[PDB]
């Protein structure tokens, strides 16, 4: 079962939505580039 | 005092040192606690060979850092 | 812990705002973490 | 497998410091066999 | 296969563990001592 | 066809072994036909 | 030249145990590059 | 310039049929004038 | 030395079967090194 | 030594066809080594 995106970066993809990133797929992209970090895919997701 | 990891292959052991004891106290300090003989012992930390007859400290070797010893001869 | 219980909230303005369909409405609010705002917007495309 | 799952624990750390850039990022890891203490030193000088 | 990051890796993680940072150097003194750490490392003690 | 990458598996055996002289081991190793076996009876005296 | 001209004979004899490289070529060159003929040599002188 | 060098081809030939006496082959070699054919012959019978 | 001075003929004649050498050097010797002479020679003793 | 002092001419003899050795040394002698000599002779006896 190990995990699940959703499931796994819940906290994150969180503060995503609530800063107006709704794209899941892009979120996603952005944190496990970012490796979780929230900060980090933040900046991915500002440039592309 | 200094409490300092040493690494070899996959091993580990602990060491007990005083600040500014010398690198052959340091080393002496290991052998009594490892087997592997003083005159073998060649200590690497941070890029550099530790030197004999230089203080630990000299280093900047830090409380819970690992110090590298290459078996060598 | 429990999907129902987990989004009730959400749930509920989902359904308030006619998006009856439990199954999209879970399936979105889990990968908006929970965001009532991101799963509109979600739903709205698929 | 696959960069982001491979490195994920040091892409995090590099994040966590302000690291953003993926691709520089995975270029420095790999020159350092996933050393986070070396990726770093390469990062601050364009080693990479 | 065929690329030395990927080659060298754990002797990499070694060195750089070690403090030896540079990868051009590295790989260069890991050539030479055909994958050895141990002679690698002595390599780099002197160039 | 270099001798780096035509001996690679054993310069790496002498160097472990503590033989980091490469211009040393390839000559005893070229003279060896390859054999580690003989390069290091070679190394020690050689 | 010899280490590159006798290369797969010489690596059979240090298989076999003979490391002197001298002694080797020197057999070899006789044998005429036999392997089998060398060692006899390399056996007796 | 030189027996090995210059019987190499023919010696090789002797040593694969079993006749490993350098000083002998050369001697029968140098006598049948390069000829393994009539080298042979020679180591035969002496 | 007769080896080295009839190596061409010795091999011609070795080489068309003639595999005595005292036989041969006689042959040629009498032929003045001809060896198409010293074929006729061992050709008839 | 015959073979030996008449080298040179029993080769010109050979190479000509004349391989009979005790005809030309008998022929040369009389000739006093002359090849044109002994040639006339060997023509006629």
């Amino acid at each position: 079962g190990i995990l699940d995106p959703e499931e796994r970066y819940e906290h994150q993809l969180r503060q995503l939505n609530d800063m107006g990133f709704f794209d899941f797929d892009r979120n996603v992209a952005a944190l496990r580039r970012s490796g979780g970090s929230v900060q980090g895919a933040l900046d991915s997701l500002l440039n592309g | 005092s200094l409490n300092i990891h040493i690494k070899s292959g996959q091993d580990k052991w602990e060491v007990n040192v005083a600040p500014e004891s010398t690198v052959l106290q340091f080393k002496e300090a290991i052998n009594k606690a490892n087997g592997i003989p003083v005159a073998n012992q060649r200590l690497i930390y941070s890029g550099k060979i530790l030197k004999d007859d230089q203080t630990v400290e000299s280093y900047h070797i830090q409380d819970g850092h690992s110090v590298h010893l290459v078996k060598s001869q």
